């Protein structure tokens, strides 16, 4: 069967920012269906929750209260985002300079 | 996937996704107590990279089917093939 929910806008990235990124990697005259725009926007929030949960779980095991940038990169690596680590680490390191 | 940064006049910052909205999405897990101000900064670039890769892998499936419109079943195919996207299979079943 089915039931209703409310899709709260403050629980997703603004659609415009998401769409603008999508078009940077697509050919000029490529089209994106409305469902696709919503779906990508939902996947983004799931991606944050997935990585945050892995990082937060370790903090609880270590009796720490604050999720650090390092916990995020550790969790991304533990979950297999190997191609992501070096660009985010250099971006993090320059951010700190 | 080979990510690379494009240094570029016309960008105000090195990211374009709202840190405050990232923070609210992490806090919806009620087990999340405290978040360093640097963590959303990491996610703001990480989310851009994730959007680029998922869009590109979906578009590969689009082109394979001789279409010029990215459709939800293309996202579903990309999630099915890419091991690091397994966590999304319930979100995009087809
Ligand atoms: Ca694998």
């Amino acid at each position: 069967g089915s039931h209703m929910t409310v899709r709260e806008q403050d629980r997703f990235m603004p659609i415009a920012n998401v769409i603008r990124i999508m078009r940077r990697i697509l050919p000029a005259h490529a089209k994106i269906s409305d469902d696709s725009k919503e779906t990508i926007q939902e996947c983004v929030s799931e991606y944050i929750s997935f990585i945050t949960g892995e990082a937060n779980e370790r903090c609880q095991r270590e009796q720490r209260k604050t999720i650090t940038a390092e916990d995020v990169l550790w969790a991304m690596s533990k979950l297999g985002f190997d191609d992501y680590i070096e660009p985010l680490t250099l971006y993090l390191h320059r951010y700190r300079e | 996937t080979q990510f690379k940064e494009i240094e570029k006049t016309t960008d105000f910052k090195n990211h374009s996704l709202p840190l405050a909205r990232i923070k609210k999405i992490m806090k919806a897990d009620e087990d999340v107590r405290m978040i360093s101000a640097e963590a959303p900064v990491v996610f703001a670039r990480a989310c851009e990279m994730f959007i680029l890769e998922l869009t590109l892998r979906s578009w590969n499936h689009t082109e394979e089917n001789k279409r010029r419109t990215l459709q939800k079943n293309d996202i579903a195919a990309a999630v099915t093939r890419t091991d690091i996207f397994d966590f999304l299979v319930d979100i995009v079943p087809r």
